Protein backbone atom coordinates (compact mmCIF):
# COMPACT_ATOMS: atom_id res chain seq x y z
CA UNK A 1 0.00 0.00 0.00
CA UNK A 2 1.63 3.54 -1.44
CA UNK A 3 -0.78 5.39 1.49
CA UNK A 4 0.13 2.88 4.31
CA UNK A 5 4.45 4.10 3.64
CA UNK A 6 3.65 8.02 3.24
CA UNK A 7 2.16 7.87 7.04
CA UNK A 8 4.91 6.35 8.39
CA UNK A 9 7.60 8.67 6.60
CA UNK B 1 -7.34 18.03 23.89
CA UNK B 2 -4.67 20.16 25.73
CA UNK B 3 -5.11 22.66 23.30
CA UNK B 4 -6.83 25.81 23.89
CA UNK B 5 -9.47 27.11 20.55
CA UNK B 6 -6.46 29.52 19.96
CA UNK B 7 -4.00 26.62 19.91
CA UNK B 8 -6.34 24.58 17.43
CA UNK B 9 -6.16 27.34 15.22
CA UNK B 10 -3.07 28.21 14.45
CA UNK B 11 -2.38 24.62 14.30
CA UNK B 12 -4.61 23.76 12.06
CA UNK B 13 -3.67 26.79 10.55
CA UNK B 14 0.07 25.76 10.26
CA UNK B 15 -0.87 22.15 8.60
CA UNK B 16 -2.19 23.55 5.60
CA UNK B 17 -0.73 23.13 2.26
CA UNK B 18 0.21 24.98 -0.74
CA UNK B 19 -2.36 25.68 -3.52
CA UNK B 20 0.57 23.98 -6.07
CA UNK B 21 0.04 24.96 -9.78
CA UNK B 22 -0.92 22.78 -13.06
CA UNK B 23 0.95 22.11 -16.18
CA UNK B 24 -1.64 24.02 -18.29
CA UNK B 25 -0.61 26.08 -21.46
CA UNK B 26 -3.44 27.26 -23.92
CA UNK B 27 -1.65 24.98 -26.52
CA UNK B 28 -6.55 21.05 -25.28
CA UNK B 29 -9.83 19.17 -25.31
CA UNK B 30 -11.29 16.21 -22.31
CA UNK B 31 -7.77 14.30 -22.22
CA UNK B 32 -4.76 15.43 -20.32
CA UNK B 33 -7.37 18.35 -19.39
CA UNK B 34 -9.11 15.33 -17.21
CA UNK B 35 -5.28 13.98 -16.49
CA UNK B 36 -4.15 17.59 -15.38
CA UNK B 37 -6.74 17.43 -13.15
CA UNK B 38 -5.25 13.47 -11.95
CA UNK B 39 -1.36 15.09 -11.87
CA UNK B 40 -2.72 18.22 -9.48
CA UNK B 41 -5.30 15.26 -7.02
CA UNK B 42 -2.25 13.19 -7.16
CA UNK B 43 0.28 15.95 -6.38
CA UNK B 44 -2.22 17.47 -3.72
CA UNK B 45 -2.89 13.99 -2.38
CA UNK B 46 0.52 13.60 -0.82
CA UNK B 47 0.90 16.95 0.69
CA UNK B 48 -2.55 16.05 2.52
CA UNK B 49 -0.78 12.62 3.93
CA UNK B 50 1.76 15.26 5.29
CA UNK B 51 -1.18 17.68 6.65
CA UNK B 52 -3.08 15.16 8.83
CA UNK B 53 -0.32 14.18 10.46
CA UNK B 54 -0.08 17.95 11.56
CA UNK B 55 -3.71 17.43 12.89
CA UNK B 56 -4.03 17.37 16.55
CA UNK B 57 -5.41 13.75 17.97
CA UNK B 58 -4.27 11.93 14.42
CA UNK B 59 -0.93 10.86 15.20
CA UNK B 60 -2.47 9.45 17.81
CA UNK B 61 -4.69 7.01 16.69
CA UNK B 62 -2.92 3.52 14.89
CA UNK B 63 -1.76 3.63 11.61
CA UNK B 64 -4.48 1.43 10.59
CA UNK B 65 -7.40 4.03 11.54
CA UNK B 66 -4.63 6.94 9.37
CA UNK B 67 -5.06 4.49 6.57
CA UNK B 68 -8.92 4.35 6.83
CA UNK B 69 -10.03 7.94 8.10
CA UNK B 70 -7.91 8.83 4.41
CA UNK B 71 -9.51 6.06 2.16
CA UNK B 72 -12.66 7.20 2.91
CA UNK B 73 -12.27 11.18 3.30
CA UNK B 74 -9.53 11.64 0.84
CA UNK B 75 -11.62 13.57 -1.68
CA UNK B 76 -14.33 14.92 0.32
CA UNK B 77 -11.32 16.72 1.60
CA UNK B 78 -9.75 17.78 -1.95
CA UNK B 79 -13.01 19.24 -3.13
CA UNK B 80 -13.60 21.46 0.07
CA UNK B 81 -10.28 22.48 -0.58
CA UNK B 82 -11.21 23.06 -4.28
CA UNK B 83 -14.34 24.86 -3.46
CA UNK B 84 -12.32 27.16 -0.70
CA UNK B 85 -10.29 27.82 -3.59
CA UNK B 86 -12.47 28.73 -6.09
CA UNK B 87 -14.64 31.27 -3.48
CA UNK B 88 -13.54 34.36 -5.07
CA UNK B 89 -14.11 33.12 -8.72
CA UNK B 90 -18.02 32.89 -8.94
CA UNK B 91 -18.67 30.77 -11.53
CA UNK B 92 -15.30 29.10 -11.75
CA UNK B 93 -13.65 26.61 -10.55
CA UNK B 94 -10.06 27.01 -9.31
CA UNK B 95 -8.31 24.16 -9.70
CA UNK B 96 -4.64 25.68 -9.77
CA UNK B 97 -3.52 29.71 -9.98
CA UNK B 98 -2.75 29.11 -13.68
CA UNK B 99 -6.21 26.77 -13.86
CA UNK B 100 -9.34 28.36 -13.72
CA UNK B 101 -12.12 26.23 -15.28
CA UNK B 102 -16.30 26.89 -15.59
CA UNK B 103 -19.06 24.32 -16.22
CA UNK B 104 -19.05 24.66 -20.29
CA UNK B 105 -15.45 23.54 -20.13
CA UNK B 106 -16.07 20.09 -17.69
CA UNK B 107 -18.43 19.01 -20.13
CA UNK B 108 -15.79 18.14 -22.43
CA UNK B 109 -15.57 15.04 -20.28
CA UNK B 110 -18.55 13.42 -20.17
CA UNK B 111 -20.57 13.40 -16.64
CA UNK B 112 -17.86 15.46 -15.04
CA UNK B 113 -20.25 18.41 -15.80
CA UNK B 114 -22.79 17.35 -12.95
CA UNK B 115 -19.40 17.79 -10.53
CA UNK B 116 -18.61 21.02 -11.58
CA UNK B 117 -22.09 22.29 -10.82
CA UNK B 118 -22.36 20.97 -7.48
CA UNK B 119 -18.36 22.21 -6.75
CA UNK B 120 -19.84 25.63 -8.08
CA UNK B 121 -22.80 25.41 -5.34
CA UNK B 122 -21.01 24.80 -2.59
CA UNK B 123 -18.41 27.60 -3.22
CA UNK B 124 -21.51 30.06 -3.93
CA UNK B 125 -22.69 28.57 -0.39
CA UNK B 126 -19.47 29.29 1.02
CA UNK B 127 -19.48 32.85 -0.75
CA UNK B 128 -22.86 33.49 0.40
CA UNK B 129 -22.78 32.74 3.75
CA UNK B 130 -18.61 34.26 3.75
CA UNK B 131 -17.07 31.59 5.02
CA UNK B 132 -13.52 32.53 6.86
CA UNK B 133 -10.16 30.60 6.73
CA UNK B 134 -10.44 29.47 10.76
CA UNK B 135 -13.76 28.00 10.26
CA UNK B 136 -12.69 26.43 6.59
CA UNK B 137 -9.40 24.65 8.39
CA UNK B 138 -11.83 23.07 11.22
CA UNK B 139 -14.00 21.79 8.84
CA UNK B 140 -11.29 20.23 6.63
CA UNK B 141 -10.13 18.22 10.03
CA UNK B 142 -13.82 17.23 11.08
CA UNK B 143 -14.34 15.73 7.42
CA UNK B 144 -10.92 14.02 8.23
CA UNK B 145 -12.43 12.41 11.09
CA UNK B 146 -16.01 11.80 10.79
CA UNK B 147 -16.09 10.22 7.22
CA UNK B 148 -14.76 7.25 8.39
CA UNK B 149 -15.71 6.92 12.15
CA UNK B 150 -18.40 4.30 11.75
CA UNK B 151 -17.06 2.70 9.19
CA UNK B 152 -14.73 0.61 11.53
CA UNK B 153 -12.87 0.19 19.51
CA UNK B 154 -11.46 2.14 22.12
CA UNK B 155 -11.16 5.16 19.30
CA UNK B 156 -14.12 7.05 20.95
CA UNK B 157 -11.52 9.16 21.31
CA UNK B 158 -11.76 10.78 18.25
CA UNK B 159 -15.06 12.04 19.48
CA UNK B 160 -13.50 13.63 21.68
CA UNK B 161 -11.14 15.32 19.52
CA UNK B 162 -14.58 16.58 17.26
CA UNK B 163 -15.96 17.73 20.16
CA UNK B 164 -13.01 20.03 20.95
CA UNK B 165 -13.26 21.05 17.48
CA UNK B 166 -16.25 22.27 17.55
CA UNK B 167 -15.56 24.09 21.09
CA UNK B 168 -13.33 26.13 18.29
CA UNK B 169 -15.78 26.92 15.78
CA UNK B 170 -18.23 28.26 18.54
CA UNK B 171 -15.23 30.29 20.07
CA UNK B 172 -14.19 31.66 16.99
CA UNK B 173 -17.77 32.62 15.94
CA UNK B 174 -18.26 34.28 19.10
CA UNK B 175 -15.46 36.48 18.34
CA UNK B 176 -17.07 37.51 15.26
CA UNK B 177 -19.89 39.01 17.24
CA UNK B 178 -22.51 36.50 16.80
CA UNK B 179 -25.31 35.84 18.88
CA UNK B 180 -25.80 32.16 20.77
CA UNK B 181 -28.72 31.37 18.35
CA UNK B 182 -26.31 32.68 15.43
CA UNK B 183 -23.34 30.50 16.61
CA UNK B 184 -26.05 27.88 16.56
CA UNK B 185 -27.22 28.90 13.64
CA UNK B 186 -24.42 28.77 11.76
CA UNK B 187 -22.70 26.14 13.22
CA UNK B 188 -25.47 23.98 11.84
CA UNK B 189 -25.27 25.82 8.75
CA UNK B 190 -21.62 24.58 8.14
CA UNK B 191 -22.17 20.89 9.16
CA UNK B 192 -25.31 20.26 7.15
CA UNK B 193 -22.29 21.51 4.08
CA UNK B 194 -20.77 18.38 4.96
CA UNK B 195 -23.98 16.37 4.15
CA UNK B 196 -23.57 18.04 0.40
CA UNK B 197 -19.78 17.29 0.37
CA UNK B 198 -20.37 13.64 1.20
CA UNK B 199 -22.47 13.44 -1.49
CA UNK B 200 -20.41 14.93 -3.91
CA UNK B 201 -17.24 12.87 -2.98
CA UNK B 202 -19.83 9.58 -3.25
CA UNK B 203 -20.76 10.94 -6.69
CA UNK B 204 -17.27 12.03 -7.67
CA UNK B 205 -15.52 8.83 -6.59
CA UNK B 206 -18.10 6.79 -8.88
CA UNK B 207 -16.85 9.28 -11.46
CA UNK B 208 -13.39 8.28 -11.18
CA UNK B 209 -14.24 4.85 -11.57
CA UNK B 210 -15.71 5.23 -14.55
CA UNK B 211 -13.09 6.75 -16.16
CA UNK B 212 -10.90 3.64 -14.59
CA UNK B 213 -13.04 1.39 -16.96
CA UNK B 214 -13.04 3.74 -19.42
CA UNK B 215 -8.95 3.64 -20.21
CA UNK B 216 -8.67 6.76 -22.11
CA UNK B 217 -6.47 8.07 -19.21
CA UNK B 218 -4.34 6.36 -16.94
CA UNK B 219 -4.71 7.86 -13.26
CA UNK B 220 -1.92 7.93 -10.47
CA UNK B 221 -0.53 4.54 -8.62
CA UNK B 222 -1.96 5.93 -5.35
CA UNK B 223 -5.16 7.19 -6.54
CA UNK B 224 -5.84 3.69 -7.87
CA UNK B 225 -5.15 2.51 -4.43
CA UNK B 226 -7.35 4.75 -3.40
CA UNK B 227 -9.66 4.04 -5.39
CA UNK B 228 -9.66 0.77 -4.23
CA UNK B 229 -11.56 1.76 -1.07
CA UNK B 230 -14.62 2.72 -1.93
CA UNK B 231 -15.16 0.04 -4.15
CA UNK B 232 -13.94 -2.95 -1.73
CA UNK C 1 -45.28 34.76 3.51
CA UNK C 2 -43.77 33.12 6.64
CA UNK C 3 -46.24 30.55 8.23
CA UNK C 4 -43.41 28.26 9.25
CA UNK C 5 -41.79 31.07 10.86
CA UNK C 6 -43.91 32.05 13.52
CA UNK C 7 -44.09 29.07 15.39
CA UNK C 8 -42.42 28.35 18.47
CA UNK C 9 -39.75 25.56 19.53
CA UNK C 10 -42.90 23.51 21.12
CA UNK C 11 -45.14 24.05 18.03
CA UNK C 12 -42.34 22.84 16.10
CA UNK C 13 -42.34 19.40 18.36
CA UNK C 14 -45.63 18.74 17.99
CA UNK C 15 -46.08 19.76 14.44
CA UNK C 16 -43.42 17.30 13.34
CA UNK C 17 -44.58 14.39 16.09
CA UNK C 18 -48.29 14.83 14.86
CA UNK C 19 -47.10 14.70 10.95
CA UNK C 20 -45.20 10.98 11.54
CA UNK C 21 -45.50 8.50 9.39
CA UNK C 22 -47.23 5.06 10.72
CA UNK C 23 -45.07 1.72 11.16
CA UNK C 24 -45.77 -0.35 8.59
CA UNK C 25 -46.43 -4.27 8.22
CA UNK C 26 -45.05 -6.83 5.88
CA UNK C 27 -46.68 -10.07 4.90
CA UNK C 28 -35.70 -16.33 2.69
CA UNK C 29 -33.76 -16.45 -0.88
CA UNK C 30 -32.42 -13.29 -2.92
CA UNK C 31 -35.74 -12.65 -4.70
CA UNK C 32 -37.58 -13.68 -1.58
CA UNK C 33 -35.93 -11.00 0.86
CA UNK C 34 -35.25 -8.27 -1.97
CA UNK C 35 -39.05 -8.76 -2.77
CA UNK C 36 -40.49 -7.99 0.32
CA UNK C 37 -38.15 -5.22 1.39
CA UNK C 38 -39.59 -4.00 -1.85
CA UNK C 39 -42.80 -4.03 -1.50
CA UNK C 40 -42.43 -2.63 2.03
CA UNK C 41 -40.19 0.87 1.13
CA UNK C 42 -42.84 1.35 -1.91
CA UNK C 43 -46.31 1.71 1.00
CA UNK C 44 -43.41 3.59 2.98
CA UNK C 45 -42.63 6.11 0.11
CA UNK C 46 -46.88 7.04 -0.01
CA UNK C 47 -47.08 8.04 4.05
CA UNK C 48 -43.98 9.62 3.66
CA UNK C 49 -45.33 12.21 0.70
CA UNK C 50 -48.10 13.13 3.44
CA UNK C 51 -45.17 13.45 6.27
CA UNK C 52 -43.87 16.27 4.10
CA UNK C 53 -46.81 18.02 3.21
CA UNK C 54 -47.19 18.07 7.20
CA UNK C 55 -43.81 19.75 7.45
CA UNK C 56 -43.83 23.18 8.32
CA UNK C 57 -42.65 25.44 5.24
CA UNK C 58 -42.65 22.60 3.15
CA UNK C 59 -46.30 23.67 1.65
CA UNK C 60 -44.91 26.56 1.19
CA UNK C 61 -42.28 25.70 -1.33
CA UNK C 62 -43.66 25.16 -5.43
CA UNK C 63 -44.50 21.82 -6.76
CA UNK C 64 -41.31 21.64 -8.93
CA UNK C 65 -39.49 22.19 -5.35
CA UNK C 66 -40.81 19.93 -3.30
CA UNK C 67 -40.42 17.25 -5.99
CA UNK C 68 -36.68 18.23 -6.27
CA UNK C 69 -35.82 17.47 -1.97
CA UNK C 70 -38.07 14.50 -1.87
CA UNK C 71 -36.53 12.76 -5.28
CA UNK C 72 -33.16 13.41 -3.69
CA UNK C 73 -33.56 12.71 0.30
CA UNK C 74 -36.46 10.05 0.26
CA UNK C 75 -33.44 7.39 0.49
CA UNK C 76 -32.14 8.87 3.54
CA UNK C 77 -35.54 9.44 4.92
CA UNK C 78 -36.16 5.79 4.69
CA UNK C 79 -33.10 4.87 6.07
CA UNK C 80 -33.05 7.12 8.82
CA UNK C 81 -36.52 5.91 10.04
CA UNK C 82 -35.70 2.42 9.86
CA UNK C 83 -32.33 3.36 11.71
CA UNK C 84 -34.62 4.88 14.18
CA UNK C 85 -37.34 1.91 14.42
CA UNK C 86 -34.26 -0.66 15.06
CA UNK C 87 -32.52 1.33 17.27
CA UNK C 88 -32.93 -0.90 20.94
CA UNK C 89 -32.40 -3.59 18.51
CA UNK C 90 -29.00 -4.14 18.35
CA UNK C 91 -27.50 -5.92 15.42
CA UNK C 92 -31.09 -6.37 14.24
CA UNK C 93 -33.05 -4.54 11.44
CA UNK C 94 -36.42 -3.85 12.13
CA UNK C 95 -38.03 -2.99 8.41
CA UNK C 96 -41.30 -4.45 9.96
CA UNK C 97 -42.78 -5.20 13.20
CA UNK C 98 -43.27 -8.76 11.86
CA UNK C 99 -39.57 -8.60 9.85
CA UNK C 100 -36.08 -8.33 12.00
CA UNK C 101 -33.49 -9.23 10.37
CA UNK C 102 -29.91 -9.86 11.46
CA UNK C 103 -26.27 -8.98 9.18
CA UNK C 104 -25.71 -12.63 8.22
CA UNK C 105 -29.27 -12.66 7.18
CA UNK C 106 -29.04 -9.87 4.28
CA UNK C 107 -25.86 -11.74 3.13
CA UNK C 108 -28.54 -13.55 0.71
CA UNK C 109 -28.58 -10.40 -1.02
CA UNK C 110 -25.26 -9.53 -1.66
CA UNK C 111 -23.80 -5.95 -2.07
CA UNK C 112 -26.82 -5.79 0.73
CA UNK C 113 -24.65 -7.23 3.46
CA UNK C 114 -22.84 -3.71 3.36
CA UNK C 115 -25.73 -1.41 3.70
CA UNK C 116 -26.45 -3.50 6.50
CA UNK C 117 -23.59 -2.73 8.33
CA UNK C 118 -23.69 0.98 8.05
CA UNK C 119 -27.62 0.99 9.07
CA UNK C 120 -26.54 -1.10 11.98
CA UNK C 121 -23.58 1.10 12.97
CA UNK C 122 -25.91 4.00 12.62
CA UNK C 123 -28.85 2.71 15.00
CA UNK C 124 -26.13 1.59 17.62
CA UNK C 125 -24.97 5.38 16.98
CA UNK C 126 -28.01 6.43 17.93
CA UNK C 127 -28.71 4.18 20.77
CA UNK C 128 -25.52 5.53 21.79
CA UNK C 129 -26.22 8.99 21.79
CA UNK C 130 -29.42 8.47 22.98
CA UNK C 131 -31.11 9.66 20.30
CA UNK C 132 -34.94 11.11 21.56
CA UNK C 133 -38.12 10.88 19.40
CA UNK C 134 -38.47 14.97 19.40
CA UNK C 135 -34.36 14.88 17.85
CA UNK C 136 -35.23 12.77 15.27
CA UNK C 137 -37.93 14.29 13.58
CA UNK C 138 -35.86 16.95 13.76
CA UNK C 139 -32.97 15.32 12.09
CA UNK C 140 -36.07 13.70 9.61
CA UNK C 141 -37.11 17.47 9.10
CA UNK C 142 -33.40 18.60 8.52
CA UNK C 143 -32.24 15.72 5.75
CA UNK C 144 -35.94 16.56 3.74
CA UNK C 145 -34.71 20.74 3.30
CA UNK C 146 -31.04 20.20 3.39
CA UNK C 147 -30.56 16.92 0.95
CA UNK C 148 -30.77 18.86 -1.84
CA UNK C 149 -31.05 22.69 -1.58
CA UNK C 150 -27.96 22.89 -3.09
CA UNK C 151 -28.71 20.69 -6.26
CA UNK C 152 -35.91 32.47 -2.74
CA UNK C 153 -34.32 29.38 -1.12
CA UNK C 154 -33.81 32.01 1.55
CA UNK C 155 -36.75 30.83 2.99
CA UNK C 156 -35.73 27.12 3.64
CA UNK C 157 -32.36 27.67 5.21
CA UNK C 158 -34.77 29.87 7.16
CA UNK C 159 -36.58 26.89 8.08
CA UNK C 160 -33.32 25.08 8.52
CA UNK C 161 -32.10 27.54 10.99
CA UNK C 162 -35.32 27.39 12.59
CA UNK C 163 -35.39 24.19 12.82
CA UNK C 164 -32.06 24.02 14.51
CA UNK C 165 -33.68 26.48 16.85
CA UNK C 166 -35.61 23.30 18.31
CA UNK C 167 -32.86 20.96 18.68
CA UNK C 168 -31.13 23.65 20.89
CA UNK C 169 -34.66 24.21 22.41
CA UNK C 170 -34.81 20.52 22.91
CA UNK C 171 -31.35 20.23 24.95
CA UNK C 172 -31.87 22.55 26.49
CA UNK C 173 -34.89 21.57 28.48
CA UNK C 174 -32.89 18.22 29.26
CA UNK C 175 -30.32 19.94 31.21
CA UNK C 176 -27.58 20.16 28.66
CA UNK C 177 -25.15 22.77 29.30
CA UNK C 178 -24.57 25.33 26.68
CA UNK C 179 -21.45 23.48 25.53
CA UNK C 180 -22.98 20.08 25.64
CA UNK C 181 -25.62 21.93 23.33
CA UNK C 182 -23.56 22.46 20.55
CA UNK C 183 -21.39 20.13 21.41
CA UNK C 184 -24.43 17.24 20.70
CA UNK C 185 -25.96 19.59 17.77
CA UNK C 186 -22.67 18.87 15.92
CA UNK C 187 -22.77 15.08 16.46
CA UNK C 188 -26.47 14.53 15.24
CA UNK C 189 -25.90 16.45 11.96
CA UNK C 190 -22.22 14.96 11.74
CA UNK C 191 -24.68 11.06 11.22
CA UNK C 192 -26.56 13.39 8.43
CA UNK C 193 -22.79 12.95 6.96
CA UNK C 194 -22.86 9.12 7.39
CA UNK C 195 -26.64 8.44 6.13
CA UNK C 196 -26.22 10.58 3.19
CA UNK C 197 -23.41 8.08 2.50
CA UNK C 198 -25.76 5.34 3.00
CA UNK C 199 -28.09 6.56 0.79
CA UNK C 200 -25.62 6.80 -2.37
CA UNK C 201 -24.13 3.36 -1.36
CA UNK C 202 -27.76 2.34 -1.10
CA UNK C 203 -29.04 4.05 -3.96
CA UNK C 204 -26.25 2.32 -5.96
CA UNK C 205 -27.08 -1.31 -4.98
CA UNK C 206 -30.87 -0.96 -5.69
CA UNK C 207 -29.87 0.03 -9.71
CA UNK C 208 -27.88 -2.81 -9.56
CA UNK C 209 -31.14 -5.06 -9.38
CA UNK C 210 -32.90 -2.80 -11.60
CA UNK C 211 -30.39 -3.38 -14.46
CA UNK C 212 -30.54 -7.28 -12.84
CA UNK C 213 -33.99 -7.16 -13.05
CA UNK C 214 -33.95 -9.99 -11.15
CA UNK C 215 -36.94 -8.25 -8.68
CA UNK C 216 -39.49 -6.46 -10.08
CA UNK C 217 -39.62 -3.23 -9.06
CA UNK C 218 -42.32 -0.65 -8.85
CA UNK C 219 -42.57 2.02 -11.13
CA UNK C 220 -42.92 4.16 -8.08
CA UNK C 221 -39.79 2.93 -6.72
CA UNK C 222 -38.46 3.63 -10.69
CA UNK C 223 -38.99 7.34 -10.99
CA UNK C 224 -37.46 7.81 -7.80
CA UNK C 225 -34.32 6.36 -8.71
CA UNK C 226 -33.14 7.28 -12.32
CA UNK C 227 -34.12 11.09 -10.62
CA UNK C 228 -30.42 10.46 -9.82
CA UNK C 229 -28.52 10.23 -12.96
CA UNK D 1 -45.73 12.70 -16.05
CA UNK D 2 -43.99 11.44 -12.54
CA UNK D 3 -46.36 9.60 -9.91
CA UNK D 4 -44.82 12.17 -7.55
CA UNK D 5 -46.49 14.75 -9.05
CA UNK D 6 -49.93 12.87 -8.25
CA UNK D 7 -49.71 12.07 -4.71
CA UNK D 8 -48.26 15.62 -3.55
CA UNK D 9 -51.40 17.08 -4.85
CA UNK D 10 -54.02 13.81 -3.38
O1 LIG E 1 -6.76 19.24 -7.02
C1 LIG E 1 -7.87 18.65 -7.51
C2 LIG E 1 -7.98 18.21 -8.80
C3 LIG E 1 -9.13 17.61 -9.28
C4 LIG E 1 -10.19 17.44 -8.44
C5 LIG E 1 -11.39 16.87 -8.86
C6 LIG E 1 -12.62 17.41 -8.57
O2 LIG E 1 -13.57 16.66 -9.09
C7 LIG E 1 -13.02 15.63 -9.69
C8 LIG E 1 -11.67 15.73 -9.57
C9 LIG E 1 -10.80 14.81 -10.09
C10 LIG E 1 -10.66 14.67 -11.44
C11 LIG E 1 -9.78 13.74 -11.93
C12 LIG E 1 -9.07 12.95 -11.07
O3 LIG E 1 -8.20 12.00 -11.49
C13 LIG E 1 -9.24 13.09 -9.74
C14 LIG E 1 -10.10 14.01 -9.26
CL1 LIG E 1 -10.26 14.12 -7.60
C15 LIG E 1 -10.05 17.91 -7.18
CL2 LIG E 1 -11.26 17.77 -6.05
C16 LIG E 1 -8.93 18.49 -6.71
O1 LIG F 1 -39.09 0.38 4.23
C1 LIG F 1 -37.86 0.13 3.80
C2 LIG F 1 -37.56 -0.94 3.00
C3 LIG F 1 -36.27 -1.17 2.57
C4 LIG F 1 -35.30 -0.30 2.96
C5 LIG F 1 -33.99 -0.46 2.57
C6 LIG F 1 -32.89 -0.26 3.36
O2 LIG F 1 -31.81 -0.52 2.67
C7 LIG F 1 -32.16 -0.90 1.45
C8 LIG F 1 -33.52 -0.90 1.36
C9 LIG F 1 -34.27 -1.22 0.23
C10 LIG F 1 -34.23 -2.49 -0.32
C11 LIG F 1 -34.99 -2.74 -1.44
C12 LIG F 1 -35.74 -1.76 -2.01
O3 LIG F 1 -36.47 -2.00 -3.11
C13 LIG F 1 -35.76 -0.53 -1.48
C14 LIG F 1 -35.03 -0.28 -0.37
CL1 LIG F 1 -35.06 1.26 0.26
C15 LIG F 1 -35.66 0.74 3.78
CL2 LIG F 1 -34.58 1.86 4.33
C16 LIG F 1 -36.91 0.96 4.20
Amino acid sequence: KILHRLLQD
Amino acid sequence: LSLTADQMVSALLDAEPPILYSEYDPTFSEASMMGLLTNLADRELVHMINWAKRVPGFVDLTLHDQVHLLECAWLEILMIGLVWRSMEHPGKLLFAPNLLLDRNQGKCVEGMVEIFDMLLATSSRFRMMNLQGEEFVCLKSIILLNSGVYTFEEKDHIHRVLDKITDTLIHLMAKAGLTLQQQHQRLAQLLLILSHIRHMSNKGMEHLYSMKCKNVVPLSDLLLEMLDAHRL
